[PDB]
C-alpha cells in the first residue's frame, strides 16, 4: 500500500520510548 | 664562605665597625649598590600564553592537524567541479571546536588549582634590630645590607646571613637547611670545615628560640644560602610525566596506522582509475576519520574525576596529569624532620624499676605502655611539673594539647606537653607549690638545678630537684629513689640502671635524667639564704628517680604507609641532613629498613674488624655520610643504588639531594620525593612528582611541587599510588572502548568508494556517534573499580607495558570493530532492500545514485525513483547504521567493563554504567524521532522492526569476549594471553 | 630496522596470527552471508514489503539534460545533436517493429479505457500480456514524427513520462469546475496535464503549448496501468505524452513547468521533480 505508514504517530511512540528510557536512567542514578 | 676569617678581618672586609656598625651614609648608598634585601621574584607568569599552551598539548596536536586537513579537503572540492557537499567543512569546524571547548575546561580546572596557593603564601614580617651609628633601630628588614652588625633576641627571625661574634646561650631552630628540629647552640668558635655545620654563623630565615646573639651580616638578598639553593629553576619542568610520555607514544606511533591504512588505499583508488584530485580527497577523508574526536574530551574528563576524588582526601593536585605519575613510582624518597617526624620532640620512654615504660603517642597508652598507678610515676610527674620553667600560652584550652605552640625550651616543651596529656592542667600543679630558687641553663654546666617545695602542706622538706644526663651525674649522685626504698651504690641495681640506660642513648636520644635531693631541715632550716652565684648546696650526695627520652617521634600514620609502600613493590629511600645515628634510628623505627637487617657497621662490630675488611656486598642495607657524596663519582652512586637495597642518606646538602635524585632517575626509574623543608626544593623540582607538606611545609618548596598534602597524612600517598594504578587501568579500558568504534566509521567510505555502492554512513552521523553516544559511556568507564590485586601488583615498567600497545590496536581494529561494521552493514542492507534495492543490485550504482539529473533510477523490482526519494532512503539508512552502532556498542561497553574477570564473576555493580547505557539509547531514539530535525541534522524515523537488526551481532560479540576471557583465566601465560591481553 | 635471516621479523613466524585472523574472517563472512540470506527469505519477489517512501510518482521528462536547461542553436545541427540522439536511442524500444502480437504484446483500446488489471500477484500465472504504444499517436507536425526530426518549427519536441510504480493505479479527479480549466477534458481514464510557468509575472505568454497523445486529451491513458513487475511484466511499455511549442520567441530565457493533476498525486516543496516538473528552454539565433 503506497499510503503513508503510521506517520505523525510513530514519532509519538519514539518520543515516548526516549522519554521513558531517560526517566528510568535518571531514577536509577538518583536512587 | 668567609666564616673561617676572624672578627677583625670581617670588620675591615665589609668596612663594618665591630661595635659602631655601619654609618647611615654608607648604608644609604650601598643599599642600591647591592640591591634590596629580598628574594628574587619568581619567573614571570605568561598569563595569556599559558592558556594557549594547554590547547596545543600532546593530544591536541592530532585534532589540530585533523582540523586543518578537513578544511584543505573542502577547499580542494570547491576549487574543482562544484561539490555543494560541505560534509568535509561541517566536520572541520566541529573538530576545532572540540579543542577550544576542552581547552577552556582544562584551563579552568587548572587555574582554580593555582588559585588556592595564592592564599597559602602570605607572610611579610620584614623587621630587624640593627645597630647603625651605635644606636638600635627597629627598622624593616627589606633594606638590610651587607656591612652592618645586627642583633637578634629570642623569638624573632634573622634578617640575613650572619657571622656570629658574641652569643649568650643562643639556640637557633634551622629545620630547613640542615633539617634539624633540635635547636643547636651558637658560639663564636669554629666547629667544622663546612660552614653549613659550623657554629659561628646563622642562616637566612631561621627563627631563633632562645638567647641573644650579635652578628655581622655577610650575605644578603639572592646571594645568601637560601638565596641560591632556593632559586634553582633547574631544567625543564619535571620533563615529561609518565602519563604524558604514553600520550606521545600513542600519537607518534599510532598515527602511523592512519598513514599506512590511508596510503595503502590511496594507490587502490589510482589502480581503479580515479582522478588525481579525487584520489587525494579519498586519502584526506580516510586519514582524518581515523582520529577520534571523543578521546581528548574523555581523557581530560577521566583525569579530572580522579583529581576531584583525591581533592576530597585533601590531596591538592597542581598538574592535571599529576594523578598518574604517583601510580608507577618505581622508587620513592623522603626526609626526616617535617615529613616523617612531626618536627616537634615529645616523650618516648621512661626507664625505672629495671623497666622500660615507652611513652605512647597514641591517646590511650596502648599496649600497657606504662604503669600509671605506681607512686614512682606520681613523684616523677611532680618533679617534672616543678622543674619546668616554661609557660603554656593562655587562651588555648580549645586546641589539642600536642598541636599548640608554647614558649620556652624545646625539652621543657616536650615535658609540659607530656605532663598536660598525663594529668591535666599543669598550671594548677605549678601554682600549688611556690618556687623558692632557680639555677641557670647553659652549655657550660650541662646540668640544671631547681629548688621547690613539697606537694603535702605539712612537712615541707626542702628538695633540690635536678635534671641532666646521668653519664655526668652518676659521679655526683650517691643514692637512688626506688618506690620508697633507697638503693645505694651496688653492683646489681646500678648495673641494671646502666643496662636500662644503654639502650636509650643508642636510639639517637639525648637522655634527660631526673634528680632531687631532699636537703635536711637539721642543717638547712626554713630560712636558708639561696644565692645563685654563691655555693650553698651539695653538688654531690644526690639521688635518682627516673629517666626521660626527648626523641621526636615519627608521624602516627607513617609506619603503616611506608610498610604498604614497601609491600607494593616501591623501593623506599631515605634522604636527610641529620647525624647518621639519629637518621638510622628513625628509619629503623619507621620501617624503611627491614627488621633484623644488619648494616656494614654492625657486621664489622660483630667480629671487631674494620668496615673495609668485610666485603661490601655482604650487608644489604647501608648508610653513607654526606661528606663522602662529594667524593663519590656517578658510577659509585649507580653501583650503590643498584647492588644494595633500601638505604638512608645522612648529612646531605640540597645539591647532594639533586645528585641522588638524578642518579636514581638515570637508571630508568620514576622517582617521587616527599620533602617538606626548604632544602628539598631542587629535589622536588627534578623528581618525577614532588609531594610536599602544606601545614609545616616551607614557602618555596611548596610552590615548586606537583601534589600538596593539606592534611599532612602520609597514608594519603599510598592512597594516591593505589588510585594511580586504578586510573591507569581505567584509562586503558576507556581508550580501548573509544578506539573500537573507528572501523565502523572508516569501512563505510571504503565500501562506498571501492565497491561503488550508495554511502552507508554520512559525516554528521560519525560526529554524532563520536560526540553524543560514545562520550558518556567513555567517562563512566573510569568510575569503575579494579581487580582485587591492585595493591600487590608490581610497578609498571615504563618501557615494556605502555598505555596503548599493538594488542589493544589489534583488538580494536581487527575483531570488535569488524563485528560492529558487519552489524551496521547488515542493517544498511536490510533497510535498503526492504524498499526495493536488492543486495545484488547495489554494486556499481553509486555513479547514478548520486547524480542530480538522473530522476528515473530503476531498482531491482522495476519501479523508478526520483533523486529526493532515493536520497531519503539513503538518509534513513544512515540513521539505521547509527542505531545499529548504538545497539552493538551496548555489548561493546558491557564486554569492556573488565579485562580478565568475566561480567558475571565481577558483577555489574556500577550505578553510573547502566545510566550511561540508558542515556545512550535515549539519545539515539530521541535524535532519530524528534520532528522537524530531519531537515537540519538529516535523520529520518525508522520502522520499529528495524531496531532489532543489530541484536545478533551484539550477542555474538558478547559471547566471543566471554569465551576469550574464560580462555585467558583458565590458561595463564598462554598464546591468547600473550597476543590479546592488552 | 626489521631484520631478516637472523631471527625473524619481530620474532613471530607469522602463522598463528595469520591463521587466527583468516579463520576469524572466514567465520565472520559465513555468518554475514547467512544473515543476508535469511533476511532475503523473509521478503517477496513480486511486491516490495514497503512502498511508502515512493510517494506519488515524479513526472520526470524523457530528454536528459545536464543543467536542466534546453539550450540550442537551430541553424547548427551540432548544437542539438546530443538531444535528438538521446531521444532516438530512448525511443528505439517503442518502434512498431518491436511491438508484436502473439503473447509478445497485446492489442489495446484506441480510446482511453478503464485501468484493466490482469489478476493477482502470485506466480500461478506467467508473464501477463502488456499493452502497446506505437509512435503513430505522436505527430501533428504536418509530417512524420520519427522522434526529434530536428527542424526549427518551434523547439525539439520534448516528451514526458510518469515514473512507473509497482501496483499503482492513479485516480483522476472527479468533480465539476475544479481548479483546472482546460478546453476539452473528461474526468475518467485521463489525468489532465498543464504546462504553465511563471505566468503573468515574467513569462507574459511567450509561447503556445500543444499536447498530443492518446485520445486527444492532455494526459496518460489509464488502460496501461498498473505495473506488475519486471519479473512479471518484462518489456512493459509505459504511456507517453508529447508537447510542442510553436510560437516560441527566440533569444529569450523563460521558465516553463508542467504538472499533472490527480486526486492521489501529491506535491512537495523539497522535491522539485515529484508530480510537477520544471524545465528551462533557451533558443538563440
Amino acid at each position: 500500500d503506497p499510503f503513508h505508514y503510521d506517520y505523525q504517530t510513530l514519532r509519538i511512540g519514539g518520543l515516548v520510548f526516549a522519554v521513558v528510557l531517560f526517566s528510568v536512567g535518571i531514577l536509577l542514578i538518583l536512587s | 664562605t668567609e666564616h673561617k676569617m676572624s672578627v677583625e678581618e670581617v670588620c675591615r672586609k665589609y668596612n663594618t665597625d665591630c661595635v659602631q656598625g655601619l654609618t647611615h651614609s654608607k648604608a644609604q648608598e650601598i643599599l642600591a649598590r647591592d640591591g634590596p634585601n629580598a628574594l628574587t621574584p619568581p619567573p614571570t607568569t605568561p598569563e595569556w600564553v599559558k592558556f594557549c599552551r594547554q590547547l596545543f598539548g600532546g593530544f591536541s596536536i592530532l585534532l589540530w592537524i585533523g582540523a586543518i586537513l578537513c578544511f584543505l579537503a573542502y577547499g580542494i572540492q570547491a576549487g574543482t567541479e562544484d561539490d555543494p557537499s560541505g560534509d568535509n567543512l561541517y566536520l572541520g569546524i566541529v573538530l576545532a571546536a572540540v579543542v577550544i571547548i576542552t581547552g577552556c575546561f582544562s584551563y579552568y580546572q587548572e587555574a582554580k588549582s593555582s588559585k588556592i596557593m595564592e592564599s597559602f603564601k602570605n607572610m611579610v614580617p620584614q623587621q630587624a634590630l640593627v645597630i647603625r651609628e651605635g644606636e638600635k633601630m627597629q627598622v624593616n628588614a627589606e633594606e638590610v645590607v651587607v656591612g652592618d652588625l645586627v642583633e637578634i633576641k629570642g623569638g624573632d627571625r634573622v634578617p640575613a646571613d650572619l657571622r656570629i661574634i658574641s652569643a649568650h646561650g643562643c639556640k637557633v631552630d634551622n629545620s630547613s637547611l640542615t633539617g634539624e628540629s633540635e635547636p643547636q647552640t651558637r658560639s663564636p668558635d669554629c666547629t667544622h670545615d663546612n660552614p653549613l655545620e659550623t657554629r659561628n654563623i646563622t642562616f637566612f630565615s631561621t627563627n631563633c628560640v632562645e638567647g641573644t646573639a650579635r652578628g655581622v651580616v655577610v650575605a644578603t638578598g639572592d646571594r645568601t644560602v637560601m638565596g641560591r639553593i632556593a632559586t634553582l629553576a633547574s631544567g625543564l619542568e619535571v620533563g615529561k610525566t609518565p602519563i604524558a610520555i604514553e600520550i606521545e607514544h600513542f600519537i607518534q606511533l599510532i598515527t602511523g596506522v592512519a598513514v599506512f591504512l590511508g596510503v595503502s588505499f590511496f594507490i587502490l583508488s589510482l589502480i581503479l582509475g580515479y582522478t588525481w584530485l579525487e584520489a587525494v580527497i579519498f586519502l584526506i577523508g580516510i586519514i582524518v576519520a581515523n582520529v577520534p574526536a571523543g578521546l581528548l574530551a574523555t581523557v581530560t574528563v577521566c583525569l579530572t574525576l580522579t583529581a576531584k576524588r583525591m581533592a576530597r582526601k585533601n590531596c591538592l593536585v597542581k598538574n592535571l596529569e599529576a594523578v598518574e605519575t604517583l601510580g608507577s613510582t618505581s622508587t620513592i624518597c623522603s626526609d626526616k624532620t617535617g615529613t616523617l617526624t612531626q618536627n616537634r620532640m615529645t616523650v618516648a620512654h621512661m626507664w625505672f624499676d629495671n623497666q622500660i615504660h615507652e611513652a605512647d603517642t597514641t591517646e590511650d597508652q596502648s599496649g600497657t605502655s606504662f604503669d600509671k598507678s605506681s607512686h614512682t610515676w606520681v613523684a616523677l610527674s611532680h618533679i617534672a611539673g616543678l622543674c619546668n620553667r616554661a609557660v603554656f600560652k593562655g587562651g588555648q584550652d580549645n586546641i589539642p594539647v600536642l598541636k599548640r605552640d608554647v614558649a620556652g625550651d624545646a625539652s621543657e616543651s616536650a615535658l609540659l606537653k607530656c605532663i598536660e596529656l598525663s594529668s591535666g592542667s599543669v598550671k594548677l600543679m605549678r601554682e600549688r607549690n611556690k618556687k623558692v630558687a632557680e639555677i641557670p641553663f647553659n652549655s657550660t654546666n650541662k646540668y640544671q638545678l631547681s629548688i621547690h617545695e613539697t606537694e603535702d602542706p605539712n612537712d615541707n622538706r626542702y628538695l633540690l630537684v635536678m635534671k641532666g644526663a646521668p653519664e655526668r651525674i652518676l659521679d655526683r649522685c650517691s643514692t637512688i629513689l626506688l618506690q620508697g626504698k633507697e638503693q645505694p651504690l651496688d653492683e646489681e641495681m646500678k648495673e641494671a640502671f646502666q643496662n636500662a640506660y644503654l639502650e636509650l642513648g643508642g636510639l639517637g636520644e639525648r637522655v634527660l635524667g631526673f634528680c632531687h635531693y631532699y636537703l635536711p631541715e637539721e642543717q638547712f632550716p626554713k630560712g636558708f639564704a639561696f644565692d645563685c652565684d654563691d655555693v650553698n648546696f651539695t653538688t654531690d650526695n644526690l639521688c635518682f628517680v627516673g629517666l626521660m627520652s626527648m626523641i621526636d617521634p615519627p608521624r602516627a600514620a607513617v609506619p603503616d604507609a611506608v610498610g604498604k609502600c614497601r609491600s607494593a613493590g616501591i623501593k623506599v629511600i631515605m634522604v636527610t641532613g641529620d647525624h647518621p645515628i639519629t637518621a638510622k634510628a628513625i628509619a629503623k623505627g619507621v620501617g624503611i629498613i627491614s627488621e633484623g637487617n644488619e648494616t656494614v657497621e654492625d657486621i664489622a662490630a660483630r667480629l671487631n674488624i674494620p668496615v673495609s675488611q668485610v666485603n661490601p656486598r655482604d650487608a644489604k642495607a647501608c648508610v653513607i655520610h654526606g661528606t663522602d657524596l662529594k667524593d663519590f663519582t656517578s658510577e659509585q652512586i649507580d653501583e650503590i643504588l643498584q647492588n644494595h637495597t633500601e638505604i638512608v642518606f645522612a648529612r646531605t646538602s640540597p645539591q647532594q639531594k639533586l645528585i641522588i635524585v638524578e642518579g636514581c632517575q638515570r637508571q630508568g626509574a620514576i622517582v617521587a620525593v616527599t620533602g617538606d623543608g626548604v632544602n628539598d626544593s631542587p629535589a622536588l623540582k627534578k623528581a618525577d612528582i614532588g609531594v610536599a607538606m602544606g601545614i609545616a611545609g616551607s614557602d618555596v618548596s611548596k610552590q615548586a611541587a606537583d601534589m600538596i598534602l593539606l592534611d599532612d597524612n602520609f597514608a594519603s600517598i599510598v592512597t594516591g599510588v593505589e588510585e594511580g594504578r586504578l586510573i591507569f587501568d581505567n584509562l586503558k579500558k576507556s581508550i580501548a572502548y573509544t578506539l573500537t568504534s573507528n572501523i565502523p566509521a572508516i569501512t563505510p567510505f571504503l565500501l562506498f568508494i571501492m565497491a561503488n555502492i550508495p554511502l552507508p554512513l554520512g559525516t554528521i552521523t560519525i560526529l554524532c556517534i563520536a560526540l553524543g553516544t560514545a562520550m558518556v559511556p567513555a567517562i563512566s568507564l573510569a568510575y569503575e573499580a579494579a581487580e582485587s590485586d591492585i595493591m600487590k601488583r608490581q610497578p609498571r615498567n615504563p618501557r615494556t607495558d605502555k598505555l596503548v600497545n599493538e594488542r589493544l590496536i589489534s583488538m580494536a581494529y581487527g575483531q570488535i570493530g569488524m563485528i560492529q561494521a558487519l552489524g551496521g552493514f547488515f542493517s544498511y542492507f536490510v533497510i535498503l532492500a526492504e524498499n526495493g534495492f536488492l543486495p545484488g543490485n547495489l554494486v556499481g550504482i553509486r555513479l547514478n545514485w548520486d547524480d542530480r539529473t538522473v530522476n528515473d533510477l530503476e531498482d531491482s523490482y522495476g519501479q523508478q525513483w526520483t533523486y529526493e526519494q532515493r536520497k531519503v532512503v539513503e538518509f534513513t539508512c544512515h540513521t539505521a547504521f547509527f542505531v545499529s552502532i548504538v545497539v552493538v556498542q551496548w555489548a561493546d561497553l558491557i564486554i569492556c567493563k573488565t579485562r580478565r574477570n568475566s561480567v558475571f564473576q565481577q558483577g555489574m555493580k556500577n550505578k553510573i554504567l547502566i545510566f550511561g547505557l540508558f542515556e545512550e539509547t535515549a539519545l539515539a531514539a530521541f535524535l532519530s524521532y524528534c520532528p522537524g530535525m530531519d531537515v537540519a541534522l538529516r535523520m529520518y524515523p525508522l520502522k520499529p522492526s528495524w531496531w532489532f537488526c543489530a541484536f545478533p551481532y551484539s550477542f555474538l560479540i558478547f559471547v566471543y569476549d566471554e569465551i576469550r576471557k574464560l580462555i585467558l583465566r583458565r590458561n595463564p601465560g598462554g598464546w591468547v594471553e600473550k597476543e590479546t591481553y592488552y | 630496522s626489521e631484520k631478516k635471516e637472523f631471527l625473524g621479523r619481530t620474532g613471530g613466524s607469522w602463522f598463528k596470527i595469520l591463521l587466527f585472523y583468516v579463520i576469524f574472517y572466514g567465520c565472520l563472512a559465513g555468518i554475514f552471508i547467512g544473515t543476508i540470506q535469511v533476511m532475503l527469505l523473509t521478503i517477496s519477489e513480486f511486491k516490495p514489503t514497503y512502498q511508502d517512501r515512493v510517494a506519488p510518482p515524479g513526472l520526470t521528462q524523457i530528454p536528459q539534460i545536464q543543467k536542466t536547461e534546453i539550450s540550442f542553436r537551430p541553424n547548427d545541427p551540432k548544437s542539438y545533436e546530443a538531444y535528438v540522439l538521446n531521444i532516438v536511442r530512448f525511443l528505439e524500444k517503442y518502434k512498431d517493429s518491436a511491438q508484436r502480437d502473439d503473447m509478445i504484446f497485446e492489442d489495446c483500446g484506441d480510446v482511453p479505457s478503464e485501468p484493466k488489471e490482469r489478476g493477482d500477484f502470485n506466480h500461478e500465472r506467467g508473464e501477463r500480456k502488456v499493452c502497446r504504444f506505437k509512435l503513430e499517436w505522436l505527430g501533428n507536425c504536418s509530417g512524420l514524427n520519427d522522434e526529434t526530426y530536428g527542424y526549427k518549427e518551434g523547439k525539439p519536441c520534448i516528451i514526458i513520462k510518469l515514473n512507473r510504480v509497482l501496483g499503482f493505479k492513479p485516480k483522476p479527479p472527479k468533480n465539476e469546475s475544479l481548479e483546472t480549466y482546460p478546453v476539452m477534458k473528461y474526468n475518467p481514464n485521463v489525468l489532465p496535464v498543464q504546462c504553465t510557468g511563471k505566468r503573468d509575472e515574467d513569462k507574459d505568454k511567450v509561447g503556445n503549448v500543444e499536447y498530443f497523445g492518446l485520445g486527444n486529451s492532455p494526459g496518460f491513458p489509464l488502460q496501461y496501468y498498473p505495473y506488475y513487475g519486471k519479473l512479471l511484466q518484462p518489456k512493459y511499455l509505459q504511456p507517453l505524452l508529447a508537447v510542442q511549442f510553436t510560437n516560441l520567441t527566440m533569444d529569450t530565457e523563460i521558465r516553463i513547468e508542467c504538472k499533472a493533476y490527480g486526486e492521489n498525486i501529491g506535491y512537495s516543496e523539497k522535491d522539485r521533480f515529484q508530480g510537477r516538473f520544471d524545465v528551462k528552454i533557451e533558443v538563440k539565433s
